[PDB]
């Protein structure tokens, strides 16, 4: 019926995409999630939203999702929005595999989802993908990349990126004080620690609700590993020494 | 499956989903290209390089063929999806016809694609308008622009987006053939075009350049700041 | 507008609870049951400081009402 | 790390700068402005208390004769009476504001000269009765005949000959010639309305008929039907609705009757309350239990879907006119009849201009045929051109003073 | 609201209406129609020095003997013209034959008001194209000029314009057409009233103009023919 | 606020106290002074400061004020205002909570306020239109620095901006010194934790950790207020409701 | 009479350098020393002249009948040569007898007419009854700017002066073609952007009676005032010779009509439509030429501008580049920059930036520049103010929407 | 209750307000009345003199039904012009 249509991929009259920059603004409230692309490897950090003393510890992470031997995506946004997104890039990087009997290169991967969220945005009277994901991965072709999209569909490649909450305040910080071409793993490590204590502006970083994983080649397999409390809280430690050594 | 009609004729005689399409490619970049005597050559001004995005992933210039490629001015996802199908049709042809395809039956053909995206049923209008040059087998450079509204036209040289018309009316009345006697007053021509626009000049507009028989070449940044330098 | 109304009356609250004029002689006491939906400039302090909660009443409560009321 | 500014700085930043001659600049300038204020005070607004007739033209009686004037012929006071006793000396007046009375009548004047509702000049002290006055012409209401001839023939008001045909049907023919009317017996519809988009002759025609109108064409100025102490507005209607049953063939012509007519409601303070009141006022007097007579109505509005049902139904309003922009043919009559006086050149095409000019109204027409010659005044020519009106027309109407649509848009061929 | 297909008090479809009045914003065009064949010509309106007149095409061909000029949309035009031409190649395919101007016309008229919204086709047409088409060849019966509105009618016309100026260009066309018009008559007579139309100076760079004649096929004047013509009108 | 206070005072004092020497550099006397802020940290006590300090003639405003149900009544205030501020020399209005005749332009009808919409205009004519005022300066205090119009807020009316920011730990530890330089702390009140322990205060909260410390102290019938008392004080005033059900929460993710 | 009042200013002709110098001081003592010449001139006739024998004994008989306390009356309709009727303020109406003093024609039905106050008799006619509340504005101290003050507006500045000035400076240039010469000129654009710069700089060069509004004063409380105070406003214009009357914020009294339901904005568009009906209709219009700024054009009735009532809609955008320079320059003159403060520089970046932006950094400049306790601007000095005094604005569309 | 006339009070108030004119016997009311709806009562004095206003104005002597007819049009201020489309 067309009353209770809702029109969701018309043009404003100015030349917008309303459903669009919205779904973007649901975006602006997740949880903060910081990629850094090192001389060595890539890492993705995520904030922890979920925090409480009767929440379990199921699966290896809560937004970092493994899609191929040599790539992983961090979500931010719907869950629902964002399992169904996740799902779909499995798909697409196996059937790749079967058809070429290579992997995915990272740039293919991401066009294919991205044009799934494109496709969204113009037909089908369906509300947007409201969710903005961070990929990293390895390939012969450019070795190691990291990726950013957008409930745009639209995407574009980074050497360091944030999204989320307290975006901006990360990349003004991630753009004053990143070496590109000379940081390594530590060093970005250490730098998206230093990102995200000043993002998360409640509270301070506990090592708990902080998740990080490093994705590095070794012995020619690509390796994808979430760091655990350990090394989380030795992290924390590390940083805390040196703010005070600077004060 | 959603059949509703979505643009639909409004009094007086117009379609405001092809207006505000229109719109939405002004707000874009400024992008200009100019037909030379023996040289296609197309311009960008980039809005940010922003110190971290990694330029190889942003190129707003892409090679439909070998003897095709084009330039835009709009919304991304929509105009990277239309490459997609004017590079699936150019294979098409070249498999049926046994010949490159020529630079007005590609034309043809994404306009084709943009008109049937604006009557039809459940869709949205593409915003893009998109500037595609090549060289026919005769030879003879071409230059060919399209709107969202799907009328394509040829030109000598035009711009899309935003500061298109200041940029074109500069276009207009510094256009000649002694300014399209060499191949560097062409590019030179392109580059003061832009510096029309874009304020940094340089730094911030990426210069791409199509010969008869050479595919696409993109213009070094040390070849782009060489080329401002003489014209200053 | 005419939604902006209550905006209004709102501010003139807030003005006249804590602005340049210092009353300081005059108390003031709400009421509103549920006070997570309130604006947080009344509910900061220099305006209605201490929360006072009113539960439902307590098996010890429901004794002494019971009580005074019988 | 901001700290303040001493007094000793402020000094020294007062004393370091080039001033050779700046402290007399200030004092010389202090000084002008002091004494403007005493040139002006020395000369000050006079010779403005005028109202004195020249006591030379009557110079002679401008004398003791005005002091004759004064001391006996006492200053009466104005009062109606609304009972005369027969056969009993006794009267009973009711003054205006202050309140009624009994009065006995003057000697001088005799009874059978005063009657009843007349106005009588009753004297302080004593309310005794003494010379009558004559019927009130207020001044409000007697400001509104047109008195005149404005300077617009029905040739000028070119572009629609059906509206003015339709007009005239009612605003002329049955006053000039009621033989037409009878041999079929045809009412002479009564009321015509005249709609339209802002600016297309409305006003216009209006003014036309005030040309040939051969009796009283008066003006209601809405904005004085309406005052502030309640009442006064429903006794201007009446009081234009009486004047107008004085005489014969008057028209009444009610220009923005928007003013004064809207949609009653008593939700928002009573509506207007005063306000519908004199509307009901008109609406009762054009239609009700009183035959109107040899008056007609015409009122002009720019939206008439903001009337008053009571007042938009037939009877009151019959000939609704709508006055649609104007047709191909109406546009060349309209340009040549506003290019007349012009200093164009003979070869011009006002041809082409209308079909330039779409979907424009009349006063369009006019600030593109003005506007015109305003670029050939600013080429410093005197016959203006072809092209000159052509630009004229591309910077007035069309693109007017805002053109979106340009940059590579040429999707209409 | 206000779906598509309505119906308006007085028994009007809105859309229709609405496109019909689009059509006053097109370029103008005229089409006179002479016993020795008919003749068009049309208003180019160059948007701007740069762009090249050539690819700015207002008359096409549709067959050997059949040729169209447009007005209005002519992104909407493109669809239209490639039915015609299918059209007409079919029906030698199957008839060893060449289908009438009127026939033609009936073709592409039938795909005129051919749109819906509910239950029609997966990508149906919409909305109604706004258009005007003059359709001029010849046939079994000698010259044949018909003109189409957006309303899917078409009604075969003597002398008839089409475009911004068609108000005008008709009452033109009315005061000097006659029935023993020959074509070269009918040319010039079309190129004046398309020059006082015409805001712009009329050179050869900025009009098309084509005719069809018995023995000729479709037949598109060059820049030199143009120019000659011009020359003396 | 030490660096706001020294902003506020180079436009509501030195262009009034020392004229000659804008004249001698050549430049155009400012004119306003519009504050941010956080929900409460500060304004309204600048104001006061500015008001206790200079010897100009004060003149106040509240928000809902010159909005008056009569049409035009709405207006003529504001006119004889300025009137009198002009009859009144040196002068400074502190246009108090201003969201009330402010706000943006909304499109007219008989949907939304409009004659609100006039008082700004008059307003906004008389703080600068075709007659220059002069030795007036105003000074305009509200929160949502973003809802007003754009009209206000044009550099020329009001002229610097200041930004109120919420209290940085070094600032808190100032605050809670001067609203405590009155109560007989006990020895070993360590005021640096009893700060350190606030963060992202609103620097009123500072007076409710100050205060409400009195508070406890009062149940006890006693006097010097300890270090447990102040921290029973912070955990008691800085409460803000939070959320539950996690699901809502458990939305984004 | 039609008297045409003008500002009743231009006491300063305008010292022509503006830089502390000499020739300022000789220009300024030249016009102290004519004012003085003036001031003791004025004063020696005025004790000179021995014309004691003043008052005209005569003029003195007339004071003399004519009482105290005079009092305020309207005349009404006119009764008998020696004989008419009055109405008080009360609304009384009293029957007064027309002393010989008043001139029998000047007394119209309507026309305030002077009393004694004991005998209601006419005394005297009163042709000055413009309400107090509109004789406030009309600007008699021409406020001090030039066109040349205002910059980078030429092609936005010649069409105002094309139908304010050029119109009865060269007159003939009009009637030689016969066009009437276009009367009101809306001045619409986006906020600090000129508008009433360009509303001083036609007052100064007035040659005519400038008559000054507010856009809200016009609105009144008491039902009719309103579309009774914008009547006397056109009638004082129109008494008055050639005058322009500056409409400013027209945006309070023009909002579209609609079919309301309150009181107050219905009385609102009583005066949007009286005023309407004086400007263009049933009437005329002499030479008063109506000046309107506001800040939306698009909220405006479609009515109140309409190409026969406002014609030469002007369209004041935001500065372009060259301007930019160009009002610098106009607004950095009266200050001692530094040899590498060239503004050259500071335009450009930002897109939005308008006049009132480029004023406040310029001043917000010399106030820095009173910080390092230094009197010669400098180039920090000045980048320090972009930090400083264009902020809290509004931002734009997502990076990678677009290019 | 004065109701709106709802189609036989349409016909009688056409006829009521007629027979001063020379108004021919052919005239369909009922069809008349049928065109015409919502036409509240003194909307026929309207339109039922205006018959015969435009009777006069054509010149002629007595009224005809599509007289009447186009007085109905006339009447709700509507304009017919045949239309360039019926298809
Ligand atoms: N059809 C026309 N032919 C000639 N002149 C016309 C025509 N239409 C309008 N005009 C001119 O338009 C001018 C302006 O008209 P004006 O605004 O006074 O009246 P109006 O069109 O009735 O509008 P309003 O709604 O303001 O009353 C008139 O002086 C008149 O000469
Ligand atoms: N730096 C400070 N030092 C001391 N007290 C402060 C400080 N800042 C704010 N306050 C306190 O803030 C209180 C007044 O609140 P505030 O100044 O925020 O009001 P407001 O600006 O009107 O706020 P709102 O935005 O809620 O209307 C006073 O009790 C004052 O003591
Ligand atoms: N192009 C310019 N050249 C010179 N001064 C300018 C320019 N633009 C703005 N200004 C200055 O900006 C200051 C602000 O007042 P201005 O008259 O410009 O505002 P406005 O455009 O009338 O504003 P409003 O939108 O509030 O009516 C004025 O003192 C004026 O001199
Ligand atoms: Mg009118
Ligand atoms: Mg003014």
């Amino acid at each position: 019926s067309r009353r209770y249509d809702s029109r969701t991929t018309i043009f404003s009259p100015e030349g917008r995409l309303y459903q669009v920059e919205y779904a973007m603004e649901a975006i602006g409230h997740a949880g903060t999630c910081l990629g850094i692309l090192a001389n060595d490897g890539v890492l993705l950090a995520a904030e922890r939203r979920n925090i409480h003393k009767l929440l379990d510890e199921v699966f290896f992470s809560e937004k970092i999702y493994k899609l191929n031997e040599d790539m992983a995506c961090s979500v931010a946004g719907i869950t629902s929005d964002a399992n169904v997104l996740t799902n779909e890039l499995r798909l697409i990087a196996q059937r790749y595999l079967l058809q070429y009997q290579e992997p995915i290169p990272c740039e293919q991967l991401v066009t294919a989802l991205c044009d799934i969220k494109q496709a969204y945005t113009q037909f089908g009277g369906k509300r947007p993908f409201g969710v903005s994901l961070l990929y990293i991965g390895w390939d012969k072709h450019y070795g190691f990349q990291l990726y950013q999209s957008d409930p745009s569909g639209n995407y574009g490649g980074w050497k360091a990126t944030c999204i989320g909450n307290n975006s901006a305040a990360a990349v003004s910080m991630l753009k004053q004080d990143y070496k590109e071409g000379e940081m390594t793993l530590k060093s970005a490590l250490a730098l998206a620690i230093k990102v995200l204590n000043k993002t998360m502006d409640v509270s301070k970083l506990s090592a708990e609700k902080v998740e990080i994983a490093t994705l590095t080649r070794e012995n020619g397999k690509t390796v994808i590993r979430v760091l655990k409390q350990k090394e989380v809280e030795q992290l924390i430690k590390k940083h805390e020494e040196e703010e005070a050594k600077a004060e | 499956s959603y059949d509703r009609a979505i643009t639909v004729f409004s009094p007086d005689g117009h379609l405001f989903q092809v207006e505000y399409a229109q719109e939405a490619v002004k707000k874009g970049s400024t992008a200009v290209g100019v037909r030379g005597r023996d040289i296609v050559v197309l311009g960008v001004e980039k809005k940010s390089v922003a110190k971290l995005q990694d330029e190889r992933t942003v190129r707003k210039i892409c090679a439909l063929d070998d003897n095709v490629c084009m330039a835009f001015a709009g919304l991304t996802a929509d105009a990277r999806i239309v490459i997609n199908r004017a590079r699936v049709e150019c294979q098409s042809h070249r498999l049926t016809v046994e010949d490159p395809v020529t630079v007005e039956y590609i034309t043809r053909y994404i306009a084709s694609l943009k008109q049937r995206y604006t009557q039809s049923n459940g869709r949205r209008p593409f915003g893009i308008s998109a500037l595609i040059v090549g060289f026919d087998f005769d030879g003879t450079p071409r230059l060919y622009q399209t709107d969202p509204s799907g009328t394509y036209h040829a030109w000598k040289a035009n711009a899309i987006g935003r500061g298109a018309k200041s940029v074109r009316e500069f276009l207009e009345k510094n256009y000649t053939d002694e300014a399209i006697e060499t191949d560097d007053l062409t590019i030179k021509l392109v580059i003061k075009a832009l510096l029309e626009v874009v304020q940094s000049g340089g730094k911030n507009i990426e210069l791409a350049v199509m010969r008869r028989d050479q595919s696409l070449k993109i213009l070094n940044p040390e070849e782009i700041e060489k080329y401002v330098a003489e014209i200053e | 507008g005419a939604d902006r109304e209550v905006q209004r009356i709102l501010l003139e609250l807030l003005n006249q609870m804590d602005g340049f004029d210092q009353n300081v002689n005059v108390k003031v006491i709400m009421a509103t049951n549920r006070a997570d939906t309130l604006d947080p400039a009344l509910l900061r302090p220099g305006r209605l400081d201490r929360k006072i909660e009113f539960p439902l009443p307590d098996r010890r409560q429901k004794r002494l009402i019971f009580s005074t009321i019988t | 790390p901001i700290r303040a500014l001493d007094e000793g700085d402020i000094a020294l930043l007062k004393t370091y700068g080039q001033s050779t001659y700046s402290r007399q600049i200030k004092q010389v300038e202090d000084d002008i402005q002091q004494l403007l204020k005493k040139i002006n005070e020395l000369t000050g607004i006079k010779e403005s208390d005028t109202g004195l007739a020249p006591p030379a033209l009557w110079d002679l009686a401008a004398d003791k004769q005005t002091l004759q004037s004064e001391q006996p012929l006492q200053v009466a006071r104005c009062t109606k009476i609304i009972n005369a006793d027969s056969e009993d000396p006794k009267y009973i007046i009711n003054v205006k504001q202050f309140a009624k009375f009994v009065v006995d009548l003057s000697d001088q004047v005799a009874p059978t000269d005063i009657e009843e509702g007349m106005r009588v000049g009753v004297d302080r002290n004593k309310y005794q009765i003494h010379i009558p006055l004559p019927p009130k012409i207020d001044p409000t209401v007697t400001m509104m005949q047109v008195e005149e001839k404005p300077d617009v023939t029905y040739s000028d008001v070119g572009g629609c000959k059906e509206q003015i045909e339709k007009l005239r049907e009612v605003v002329e023919t049955p006053l000039l010639h009621p033989e037409r009317f009878v041999n079929l017996g045809i009412e002479p519809p009564k009321g015509v309305l005249l709609f339209g988009p802002p600016g297309t002759g409305k006003t216009l025609c209006a003014r036309a008929v005030a040309n040939r109108t051969d009796a009283c064409f008066i003006r209601v100025i809405g904005s004085e039907l309406v005052q502030k102490y309640v009442g006064e507005g429903a006794r201007m209607v009446r009081e234009l609705f009486e004047m107008a049953r004085t005489k014969k063939a008057c028209l009444i012509f009610f220009d923005e009757i928007d003013a004064i007519g809207g949609a009653r409601f008593d939700d928002g303070a009573g509506g207007d309350n005063e306000v519908q009141r004199t509307m009901l006022e008109l609406i009762n007097q054009l239609d009700g239990f009183d035959p109107r007579g040899n008056i007609k109505v015409l009122m002009a509005t720019n939206r008439p879907d903001t009337l008053d049902p009571a007042l938009m139904r037939p009877g009151r309003l019959d000939r609704k006119i709508e006055f649609s922009l104007p047709d191909l043919e109406g546009r060349t009559h309209i340009f040549k009849i506003h290019a007349r006086s012009m200093s164009v050149e003979r070869d011009i095409r006002f041809e082409l201009l209308a079909r330039l000019c779409p979907n424009s109204t009349g006063a369009e027409i006019r600030s593109v045929c003005t506007e015109a010659g305003m670029f050939a005044i600013r080429a410093r020519r005197k016959i203006a051109t072809e092209k000159d009106f052509l630009e004229a027309v591309n910077k007035v109407i069309k693109s007017y003073a805002k053109f979106s649509a340009t940059p590579r848009y040429m999707t209409y061929n | 609201d206000r779906g598509v297909n309505t119906f308006s008090p007085e028994g009007r479809l809105f859309q229709v209406e609405y496109a019909i009045e689009a059509i006053k914003l097109g370029s103008t065009a005229i089409g006179i129609q002479t016993s020795e064949g008919v003749c068009l010509a049309v208003e180019k309106r160059i948007t701007s020095p740069l762009m090249e007149p050539s690819s700015i095409e207002k008359i096409v061909e549709i067959d050997a003997h059949i040729g169209c000029a447009m007005s209005g949309l002519i992104a909407d035009a493109k669809t239209l013209i490639d039915k015609a031409r299918v059209e007409t190649q079919n029906h030698w395919f199957t008839y060893n034959e060449t289908m009438t101007v009127e026939s033609v016309t009936q073709a592409v008229s039938n795909l005129a008001l051919q749109f819906g919204e509910e239950d029609a086709d997966p990508g149906a047409m919409s909305r109604p194209f706004g258009v005007a088409l003059l359709f001029g060849g010849v046939d079994e019966k000698g010259p044949q000029l018909f003109h189409m509105d957006p309303s899917g009618t078409f009604v075969q016309c003597d002398a008839r314009a089409i475009g911004s100026a068609s108000e005008g260009a008709q009452s033109s066309l009315q005061e000097v057409y006659h029935k023993s018009m020959t074509l070269k008559e009918a040319i010039k007579s079309s190129l004046i009233i398309l020059k006082q139309v015409m805001e712009e100076k009329l050179n050869a760079t900025n009009i098309e103009l084509a005719t069809v004649q018995p023995g000729q096929n479709f037949h598109m004047f060059t820049k030199e023919e143009l120019e000659e013509v011009i020359k003396d009108i | 606020l030490d660096k706001q206070i020294k902003e506020i005072k180079e436009v509501i004092e030195l262009p009034v106290k020392h004229p000659e020497l804008f004249e001698a550099l050549g430049i155009a006397q400012p004119k306003g002074v519009l504050l941010y802020g956080p929900p409460g940290t500060g304004k309204t006590l600048l104001a006061r400061a500015v008001a206790h300090h200079t010897d100009c003639t004060f003149i106040r405003v509240s928000g809902s004020e010159l909005v008056q149900k009569f049409i035009g009544e709405g207006a003529r205030m504001v006119r004889e205002l300025f009137v009198m501020a002009r009859e009144h020399a040196p002068s400074i209005i502190f246009m108090d909570e201003i969201d009330s005749i402010g706000s943006s332009r909304l499109e007219g009808g008989s949907g939304g306020d409009s004659e609100v919409q006039r008082t700004m205009l008059e307003l906004l004519n008389q703080l600068d239109g075709f007659e220059a005022t002069k030795n007036i300066k105003v000074i305009m205090a509200t929160n949502r620095i973003d809802i007003l119009d754009s009209a206000l807020l044009r550099p020329g009316r009001i002229d610097r901006k200041i930004e109120f920011p919420p209290p940085n730990e070094e600032a808190r530890l100032d605050i809670l010194k001067i609203h405590s330089r009155k109560m007989n702390l006990t020895r070993g009140i360590n005021l640096r934790k009893i700060a350190e322990l606030m963060p992202g205060a609103s620097g009123a909260e500072v007076k409710g950790v100050c205060t409400e410390a009195g508070m406890y102290a009062l149940r006890e019938r006693r006097v010097h207020v300890t270090q447990e008392d102040f921290e029973m004080a912070v955990a008691k005033v800085m409460q803000k409701d939070s959320e539950k059900n996690m699901s809502i929460k458990k939305l984004w993710k | 009479k039609k008297t045409k009042g003008p500002d009743a200013a231009s006491k300063l002709p305008l010292v022509t350098p503006h830089t502390q110098c000499r020739l300022k001081l000789l220009k300024l003592e030249r016009i102290k020393d004519y004012l003085l010449m003036e001031e003791e001139f004025i004063r020696n006739q005025e004790q000179m002249k021995p014309l004691e024998e003043k008052q005209e004994e005569e003029r003195s008989k007339v004071d003399d009948l004519r009482g105290t306390p005079m009092s305020v009356g309207t005349l009404e309709e006119i009764i008998d040569d020696n004989h008419a009727i009055v109405s008080t303020s009360v609304g009384s109406e009293h029957y007064v007898s027309i002393l010989s003093f008043v001139d029998k024609d000047l007394l119209e039905p309507g026309c305030s007419v002077l009393l004694n106050h004991k005998v209601h008799a006419v005394i005297g006619v009163l042709m000055d009854d413009t309400d107090p509340l509109v004789t406030v504005m009309k600007v008699e101290k021409a406020p001090q700017e030039t066109y040349a003050d205002i910059g980078g507006l030429d092609n936005q500045i010649q069409e105002i002066k094309e139908s304010v000035e050029l119109p009865l400076t060269h007159p003939e240039y009009y009637e030689e073609m016969g066009i009437k010469p276009p009367k009101g000129v809306i001045l619409y654009g986006p906020p600090g952007t000129g508008k009433t710069l360009l509303a001083k700089a036609v007052a100064n060069q007035t040659s005519a009676t400038f008559l000054r509004v507010v856009g809200s004063e016009l609105i009144q409380k008491y039902l009719g005032d309103g579309p009774k105070l914008v009547r006397e406003l056109f009638r004082v214009a129109e008494e008055h010779a050639p005058s322009i009357v500056f409409i400013d914020e027209i945006d309070a009294i023009g909002t579209k009509r609609y079919d309301s339901n309150s009181g107050g904005e219905r009385e609102i568009q009583r005066t949007m439509l009286e005023l309407l009906n004086q400007l263009d209709g049933f009437d005329s219009r002499g030479d008063v030429k109506v000046i309107m700024a506001t800040n939306r054009i698009e909220t405006l009735d479609p009515a109140l501008i309409r190409p026969g009532r406002i014609d030469r809609k002007i369209e004041f955008p935001l500065p372009d580049e060259k301007t930019k320079k160009r009002i610098f320059q106009i607004h950095t003159s009266r200050m001692t920059l530094a040899d590498d403060v060239t503004l050259d520089d500071l335009i450009m970046a930002k897109d939005d930036l308008s006049g009132a932006d480029i004023k406040a950094i310029c001043t917000e400049a010399g106030l820095m520049a009173l910080r390092e306790r230094r009197m010669k601007v400098t180039n920090e000095d000045f980048k320090k103010s972009k930090e400083n005094v264009l902020y809290k604005k509004q931002e734009g569309t997502p990076e990678g929407l677009y290019l | 209750e004065f109701p709106m006339p709802n189609e036989e009070a349409r016909a009688r108030i056409m006829q009521i307000h007629s027979r001063k004119m020379n108004v021919s016997p052919d005239v369909n009311y009922e069809e008349l009345a049928r065109c015409t709806d919502d036409f509240n009562g003194a909307q026929c004095k309207a339109v039922c003199v205006e018959a015969g206003m435009i009777a006069l104005r054509r010149g002629a002597t007595e009224l005809t039904h599509e007289d009447y007819m186009e007085g109905i049009l006339e009447v709700q201020a509507k304009k017919k012009a045949n239309l360039q489309y019926y298809a």
